[PDB]
């Protein structure tokens, strides 16, 4: 019905400058009013402003004003925020959405949420390493096999399996920051045992940040 | 008020200019809303504390008020005080006004619409109805931030098919030593 | 400004009851409040606008209610997929202001959990590092404590935990322990072994590997 697309995530060094992206599809771009929310820790949500295409008008949060900057493209229909002098404060996940232009202000359509991080540490690719259950007292039941995803930065990384099969019995676990400045993460799929020798199964690892693609077969030993 | 100023060129033996002016009053009531607890007398409504919103009815020709601040009357001592941090959004009022989340300029609502401001006060902030073709019931609305507490003030602009035919208001005399008088 | 404050912070709420969220303003707003639920990795999603409308597409099940400073979020029967964190929002006046956010769970029975091992990778100890991993699946209580043991020598300071966010297809907990070691001190020892405590075992568990 309603679609809003945004950029991938943004890592730049402190007091830099981004202008991330909001594509709307589906409906009339001027019959909708639009703004920002930022995700402080992801955990509370923030109203950062608003603007209007219809008339060009614009609204900004009063700690949240000078600090940010606000236009549309009606051509492109394609919104735009930027931010100024990049704070570790600022490091959050920024989501758009859709509300009213007079009346009721309800946020409606939500995007899937741009992550900006104030680059606290050098960017690294991801080291993908198989967990194999075999070679072990015994593979009793289900055969429990997954990956290792080591000293990559910034978030986040993306796991699949065969390529988005075998959705089910998939426990993608949240990344732990080392005292390096590393993410780390460890993913891990069940499956009988009875197809560890008839079966074959393929991890799919994306680092965006890195452009990093790495597809790791898992096999026992 | 009667006055003169202007300038004069006799030292260089050249004319002299003079510009005469003079004011008087128009009106003795605005059609305005007073959050504050000094009441204003030409503000026709002034609300309670108890009350944090206030709604009006606008047409052409009208002037119409906003206040939330102090106002120095005849029994106050004025001195030199900074400006009280009045929080009012948008940072101006009437000429950007809010019609819901977003801010519209008003000439976008009124054709071409007088706005008056003071340059040494915050507020109170004034707009003369223009001559418009918007017959729509249009709402526009300020807010201001008093003591922690946000006051809000709605103004609805109409211009009906058909004016009001009449306006009749009744009013009782009152006893003024032994005299029978009547307010306005 | 207007300043939303929502209790209780954590809710818990067996599967098919009802369940209630307050929500509490500083001035009066008269009809302008809205909630959001949100799913982890998913954006938040709008159920009740007006603090009394459900919104188009909205399950009969979500219901709101309120006016002037208290008003309250009611789910009539929770289901497994309910699994979020509710917000209140006031449309009033500007800045809207978001409420802190209120997290809903799901009690089910107590569980123990089935332990796991994996052994350093051949890939991994070519860079000189050997990383040993412990999996635990579909526990609850939440509160497992994981102890790496190294030829029975307790380590300490050199072990990581990560938790899920209790997967709803069971409304369960996972937990991962990783263990760092050096590919020198690594080839110094024979057996790797770990110990797992937890309410719903009479006893710790322990699983052990020998590679060396």
């Amino acid at each position: 019905e309603v679609q809003l697309q945004q950029s991938g995530p943004e890592l730049e060094k402190p007091g830099a400058s981004v202008k991330i992206s909001c594509k709307a599809s589906g409906y009339s771009i001027t019959d909708y009013n639009m703004n920002w929310v930022k995700l402080s820790n992801g955990k509370s949500l923030e109203w950062i402003g608003n603007i209007d295409p219809s008339h060009g008008g614009t609204t900004y949060n009063q700690k949240f004003k000078g600090k940010a900057t606000l236009t549309v493209d009606k051509s492109s229909s394609t919104a735009y925020m930027q931010l100024k002098s990049l704070t570790s404060e600022d490091s959050a996940v920024y989501h758009c959405a859709r509300s009213t232009l007079y009346g009721n202000s309800a946020m409606d359509c939500w995007g899937q949420g741009t992550s900006v991080t104030v680059s606290s540490a050098s960017t690294k690719g991801p080291s993908v390493f198989p967990l194999a259950p075999s070679s072990k007292s015994t593979s009793g039941g289900t055969a429990a096999l997954g990956c290792l995803v080591k000293d990559y930065f910034p978030e986040p990384v993306t796991v699949s399996w065969n390529s988005g099969a075998l959705t089910s019995g998939v426990h993608t676990f949240p990344a732990v920051l080392q005292s390096s400045g590393l993410y780390s993460l460890s993913s891990v799929v069940t499956v009988p045992s009875s197809s560890l020798g008839t079966q074959t199964y393929i991890c799919n690892v994306n680092h965006k940040p890195s452009n990093t693609k790495v597809d790791k077969k898992v096999e026992p030993k | 008020f009667y006055f003169m100023f202007g300038c004069n060129n006799n030292k260089g033996e050249g004319n002299i200019g003079i510009v005469e002016l003079l004011i008087s009053k128009q009106e003795e009531k605005i059609k305005g809303c007073n959050f504050h607890e000094s009441k204003l007398d030409y503000f026709n409504e002034n609300i309670s504390s108890d009350t944090h919103e206030c709604t009006l009815h606008a047409y052409e020709n009208d002037i119409i008020g906003f206040n939330c601040l102090e106002t120095t009357h005849p029994n106050e001592v004025e001195v030199e005080v900074e400006d009280a941090e009045i929080y009012l959004q948008p940072e101006n009022c009437f000429n950007n006004v809010y019609k819901g989340l977003n801010s519209v300029d008003i000439t976008t609502i009124l054709k071409n619409a007088q706005t008056y401001n003071i340059n040494n006060k915050k507020t109170p902030t004034f707009l003369k109805i223009p001559p418009y073709n918007l017959l729509e019931d249009v709402e526009i609305s300020c807010q201001c931030t008093i003591k922690q507490v946000v006051k809000k003030i709605k103004v609805i602009i109409t211009k009906n098919d058909t004016v009001l035919l009449k306006r009749e208001v009744q009013s009782e005399s009152t006893l003024d030593d032994k005299i029978y008088k009547c307010e306005h | 400004s207007i300043v939303m404050t929502q209790t209780p912070k954590f809710l818990l709420v067996p599967a098919g009851d009802r369940v209630t969220i307050t929500c509490k303003a500083s001035q009066s707003v008269n009809n302008d409040v809205t909630w959001y639920q949100q799913k982890p990795g998913q954006s938040p999603k709008l159920l009740i606008y007006y603090a009394s409308n459900r919104y188009t597409g909205v399950p009969d099940r979500f219901t709101g209610s309120g006016y002037g400073t208290d008003f309250t979020f009611t789910i009539s029967t929770v289901q497994a997929e309910d699994l979020a964190v509710y917000f209140c929002q006031q449309d009033y006046s500007s800045p809207l202001t978001f409420g802190a956010g209120t997290k809903l769970e799901l009690k089910r029975t107590v569980a123990a959990p089935s332990v796991f091992i994996f052994p350093p990778s051949d890939e991994q100890l070519k860079s000189g590092t050997a990383s040993v991993v412990c999996l635990l699946n579909n526990f609850y209580p939440r509160e497992a404590k994981v102890q790496w043991k190294v030829d029975n020598a307790l380590q300490s300071g050199n072990s990581q935990e990560s938790v899920t966010e209790q997967d709803s297809k069971d409304s369960t907990y996972s937990l991962s322990s990783t263990l760092t070691l050096s590919k020198a001190d690594y080839e110094k020892h024979k057996v790797y072994a770990c110990e797992v405590t937890h309410q719903g075992l009479s006893s710790p568990v322990t699983k052990s590997f020998n590679r060396g």
